[PDB]
């Protein structure tokens, strides 16, 4: 927090607890199912998904597997873009929208030619 | 069957032995309080259907066909649940196959689709997850599309005979045409001007359905309580095979390694 | 009353008198009493394995 | 601080640190980096212990901090094997087991009549992948009198640090400790232990019984109190007021979430208004009739806000 | 002798009662000893059973069927039975203008379920 | 008191391919319900 | 398919291809149950258990260990009962009545005789 | 056990018949202008209307077809290696016009 | 029974019985009840908690700890009381008189003193 400021330190906090909790959930529903999930648990399985798929962007030197274009997002477009997803004004969108793409920008505009 | 593939098949072999035996443990604390539910539905059974069995009414003729219910489930992880009910409907479905069916779950309609998929008629998902009570079963006997046009009405679901194994049961409802020709349907002052006949006939499908579905509940809780004692007990007996082929595995390596350097540095 | 007129017998009048007798009676005695008068349970009627419109409420 | 095996840029960002809190002045510091010989790495724990051992002998006492254990046995079996010697276990010498235990056991509490000094070893044993019966592992664990776990999973949950009570023990219990704080550490124990083994039932909150839900409010709200941040050290005080209050049950009606904003609340309220019961828990070390009287009458009037 | 059974507990369970001025279809009709066997159905209104003495309890039941068997067995199977003290008077005007205010203002059943709802919450205000 | 932080899906048995398989079918189920209703709101 | 035919060869990798299914669900027949199969799963198990035994013919030399004759069938009758079970024509008999047999003639016999 | 996705059963039909498609047997290779007809009509959904227990003789009567009658589009695919506007309308609509006999 | 004796094998076989039933239904009394038993059920777990606090006496260099005296017992005294006890000759005595003493006299004594 001394270093990247108070606001990047709960940024980087919140995501590895939402991560590591998703671990312990993923046993049960192997054996139980998603009934024993309440609604807490509900959804923070959905919001993993997202934040997992969210941080891998198509680099620049991997174009020939991947076939899409390189993008870069910043230091401040990135820490921006997670605590938006973590506090709840992204969870009607879907865990397709943020695949493969950069930053909040990218993820608004694949989600609308998605439903098209 | 390294030490790596044998410390990933023990750490997941055990994760899967303390939820199987915290599920047990909360099966025994919501079997409790089912109990008080499957008490008080058999005691008003016998009270609001008392006038039935003293005015001798069954059944006769078939009328187009007849009409079948299923009650079960939605969720698995119950032993032999869906497999109880789908055996015993199918077992009277032989002399008549030309009747409906009306699935009460996501286990009942699955079985049932591979054997008589043209007898389903009717199928209710989500009935399975929190306990059965009046407006679940006043709600699906209006909406039976047309449930007082048919001759004999069986309702199939499961009894918990004890309090560990179950048997599956069935019980008949009577139609409108029915209730009044009884043989001592006369005995009792029931007025003739407004529905009576009707009226008793349509409401005995909603208590039937009470009872069944808070019946089917105890039994289904009860023979889930059985299965994750069975699988944690089995999941027991396996980490206690892994960790002595652990144990030697460990040893084994140690040996293997260290033989290896001793050959290298006397040569 | 006039209730064998409309679609309703002696199993929904029994369930829409005990729902309103509960309501109208006193707000703090409403434990374990609002379970009973809520469901979610979608009767889908199947035909041929297709099925229609999955009406519930 | 014997920092052994670790690199030249770690050994210079732990000093630097050290001396802007004022904690350099009386410290020594014994570096030796993995860029040098193998006899200067393997001698740094008998070089670290001779010098701390004129403390104990006088008077004082002294704390040895051997970062890292596993970086110690790695130079003492690499010229070993070099100096035409016969090898044993995991590529190690015949006296691994004693190279490690002959160092460690110096380090001990002297009596009245040697001059009452004592030597503290904290001996870092860097594990593989969570093992802690491994072959350098098992050895340094049966020759000290006590071992804290630090489990990787914990630490990215929330719990700061990552400290497992079921598998940290101390062999001296509470005889090295201070009476104000071992009369609230009693109760702690026993709900610490019970939540633990019934931690499995937290994802079904809607089949809880009033046994169960007690001991789950009261868990969660015991373990969270405990997390501090880093380079946030408390004093004996602060730490029994603290701990007193979510072992009673005065911080069972607050929520989880709000754990963390009533411990720097209740610890700046406590050094304004009841300043003589803070100062006379850390000079007498001990809690009498009035001091148990004096505290659940200030934490009950500070919690209805 | 009463086996007054709801659908979710139950009442009078053992046969130890004498009287019961249950509401009947008709009207306010009562179980004394060995009555005859009238199966009728039951309204609305205040089932007070007198126990022995005058122990009898204000049980407002919302309607059932009362089935009197031939061996002295009066069967009052009802959906709910709730005592007086158990509704409260400022909760019950509000249900009472909000009935009365939907009925006849609409189609489908809104009109049908508002008119019979207004009867029986008037029966209810009147014996507190 | 040992580590089984994600023991299943780490194994890549039966247990492991059946967790992975029953989240996706849950994904793509809910994925086609959210598709629809944002389409027809922007019309 | 080029030395033993097209009918020998489809009939080895459908026997193969339905014990490989049994053998990879063994963790969760062992810890669950057979209950936890779903429709097709619950016919594949059933097949691979009989087939398994109708493949363990009694030697001529092992008679003083087993009790029972020896069976020596031949290349063409192995083909095709092998071929028959898997199809659906012997659904309706035990698991015990192919155990130490020979072909199709012999598994026949042995169901009639323990019904009786 | 599941049994619904509706959308998904498009995709799981398509799955199974281009793995048997793409298993050839022992010394038979194919050249690149079979194996340009075979992968397009199993990638489109064109296939996806056939059998899988027909998935073996389809490869041979669909490489047979276009040797004899349209023999252009095989020899394009081979000389030039690539499908332009006119190659892809012009195999396009000889497989669906091929699946119906 | 070759080296302790008749008498010494009897003894030891009765309570090593009745402590491993005891061990093994504790899963079903937390579940079911100490009431839904059968009648030698409810019999054999009253006197099995008995006789697991009898066989712990206090040591001699014990007595700071517990506060209770040291008790000897011997081999013959041992295995008289341990006897006698399975018999039915102590089934009226508590749970609590057991506890912390040694031999048949100690049980006695402790009884009778407990209530008056």
């Amino acid at each position: 927090v001394s270093v990247v400021g108070q606001e990047h330190y709960d940024v980087a906090t919140g995501v590895q607890q939402t991560l590591q909790a998703y671990k312990s959930l993923q046993d049960i529903i192997a054996i139980l199912g998603m009934d024993e999930l309440s609604e807490q648990d509900k959804l923070t399985v959905e919001r993993a998904r997202k934040i997992q798929r969210f941080l891998s962007q198509p680099f620049a030197v991997a174009e020939v597997f991947t076939g899409i274009e390189g993008k870069l997002v910043r230091l401040k477009d990135t820490i921006a873009s997670f605590k938006a997803v973590l506090e709840g004004k992204y969870d009607h969108l879907p865990e397709n929208a943020f695949y493969m793409v950069g930053g909040i920008e990218d993820v608004v505009a694949k989600a609308e030619k998605i439903a098209a | 069957a390294t030490l790596r593939e044998i410390e990933t098949r023990l750490k997941s072999i055990k994760n899967i032995e303390k939820i199987t035996n915290t599920m047990k443990v909360v099966a025994s604390t919501r079997m409790g309080r089912a109990q008080r539910a499957m008490a008080s539905s058999r005691a008003f059974r016998e009270g609001d259907s008392d006038f039935f069995a003293t005015a001798e009414t069954s059944t006769p003729e078939t009328a187009e066909k007849t009409l079948i219910i299923a009650v079960s489930s939605d969720k698995g992880l119950c032993g032999s649940i869906h497999s109880q009910i789908a055996k015993a409907t199918r077992a009277k479905l032989q002399e008549t196959p030309n009747a409906d069916v009306v699935t009460i779950g996501d286990k009942i309609k699955a079985q049932m689709l591979r054997t008589h998929s043209s007898n389903v008629v009717l199928s209710f998902n989500g009935v399975g997850k929190e306990a059965p009570t009046f407006w679940e079963a006043s709600l699906i006997a209006d909406e039976i599309r047309k449930l007082g046009d048919y001759d004999k009405i069986e309702v199939m679901y499961n009894k918990f005979v004890s309090g560990v194994a179950f048997e599956p049961s069935v019980f008949p409802s009577f139609s409108p045409i029915s209730i009044e020709e009884s043989p001592k349907l006369s005995e009792f002052e029931l007025e003739e001007d407004q529905a009576i006949p009707t009226s008793l006939s349509q409401i005995s499908l909603t208590n039937a359905i009470l009872n069944a579905m808070a019946e089917g509940y105890a039994s289904e809780i009860s023979a889930r309580r059985n299965a994750m004692d069975n699988a944690s007990k089995n999941a027991g007996e396996m980490i206690n095979k892994y960790s002595i082929l652990y144990n030697r595995t460990r040893q084994a390596v140690i040996t293997n390694e260290l033989v290896d350097i001793i050959t290298g540095a006397s040569s | 009353s006039s209730w064998q007129k409309a679609g309703i017998s002696f199993n929904k009048y029994l369930a829409i008198a005990a729902r309103t007798v509960q309501r109208s009676l006193k707000n703090d005695l409403k434990v374990a009493a609002e379970k009973r008068y809520i469901s979610d349970a979608k009767v889908q009627k199947l035909e041929k394995v297709s099925t229609t419109d999955l009406a519930s409420n | 601080y014997v920092a052994v095996g670790q690199k030249r840029s770690t050994v210079a960002q732990l000093v630097q640190t050290l001396e802007q809190n004022d904690a350099m002045k009386y410290s020594i510091v014994v570096a030796a980096t993995a860029s040098e010989a193998a006899p200067l790495q393997y001698l740094a724990p008998f070089t670290a212990c001779a010098i701390a051992e004129w403390f104990r002998d006088n008077g004082k006492h002294a704390l040895i901090v051997y970062d890292d254990l596993s970086k110690q046995a790695v130079a003492y079996r690499q010229l070993s094997l070099l100096l035409r010697r016969p090898p044993g276990r995991e590529a190690y010498p015949g006296d691994v087991f004693y190279l490690h235990s002959r160092l460690l056991e110096r380090a001990a509490k002297m009596s009245d009549a040697n001059g009452g000094g004592s030597l503290t070893a904290l001996p870092v044993i860097e594990t593989q992948g969570g093992d802690v019966s491994a072959y350098i592992p098992t050895n340094v664990i049966s020759i000290t009198d006590g071992q804290i776990f630090l489990e990787a999973e914990l630490f990215y949950k929330g719990i700061r640090p990552a400290i497992n009570v079921g598998l940290s023990v101390s062999r001296v219990g509470s005889a090295a400790q201070v009476k104000a704080m071992k009369q609230v550490a009693g109760s702690l124990k026993l709900f610490l232990a019970q939540y633990r083994e019934v931690a499995a039932f937290a994802q079904f909150g809607s089949d809880l019984d009033a046994s169960t839900k007690q001991t789950l409010s009261r868990g969660e709200r015991l373990t969270q109190l405990l997390k501090q941040k880093q380079y946030s050290p408390q004093a004996s005080e602060e730490q029994v007021p603290v701990i007193y209050a979510g072992v009673n049950g005065f911080l069972d009606n607050i929520p989880i979430e709000r754990i963390p904003e009533f411990e720097e609340q209740f610890i700046a309220y406590l050094k304004a208004n009841e300043g003589d019961i803070l100062e006379a828990i850390r000079t007498k070390g001990e809690l009498s009739s009035e001091l148990l009287d004096k505290l659940k009458s200030a934490t009950e009037t500070f919690v209805a806000t | 002798k009463v086996s007054l059974v709801a659908p979710h507990q139950a009442i009078f369970t053992n046969k130890e009662v004498s009287q019961v001025n249950l509401p009947a279809s008709s009207g306010e009709m009562g179980v004394l000893a060995n009555h005859v066997p009238t199966v009728e159905e039951l309204a609305p209104g205040v089932v007070e059973v007198i126990e022995s003495s005058g122990t009898a309890s204000k049980y407002f039941v919302s309607g059932g069927f009362a089935s009197i068997l031939p061996g002295s067995k009066l069967s009052i199977s009802t959906v709910e039975a709730h005592p007086l003290d158990a509704f409260s008077s400022e909760n019950i005007k509000s249900l009472l203008a909000e009935a009365q205010k939907n009925a006849s203002s609409a189609d489908e059943t809104v009109a049908a379920e508002a008119a019979i709802e207004i009867e029986v919450l008037e029966a209810l205000q009147a014996a507190v | 008191v040992r580590s089984s932080a994600g023991a299943v899906r780490d194994a890549g048995g039966a247990f492991g391919k059946r967790e992975q398989a029953e989240e996706e079918r849950y994904f793509r189920a809910r994925a086609k319900e959210q598709l629809a209703a944002l389409k027809k709101h922007h019309e």
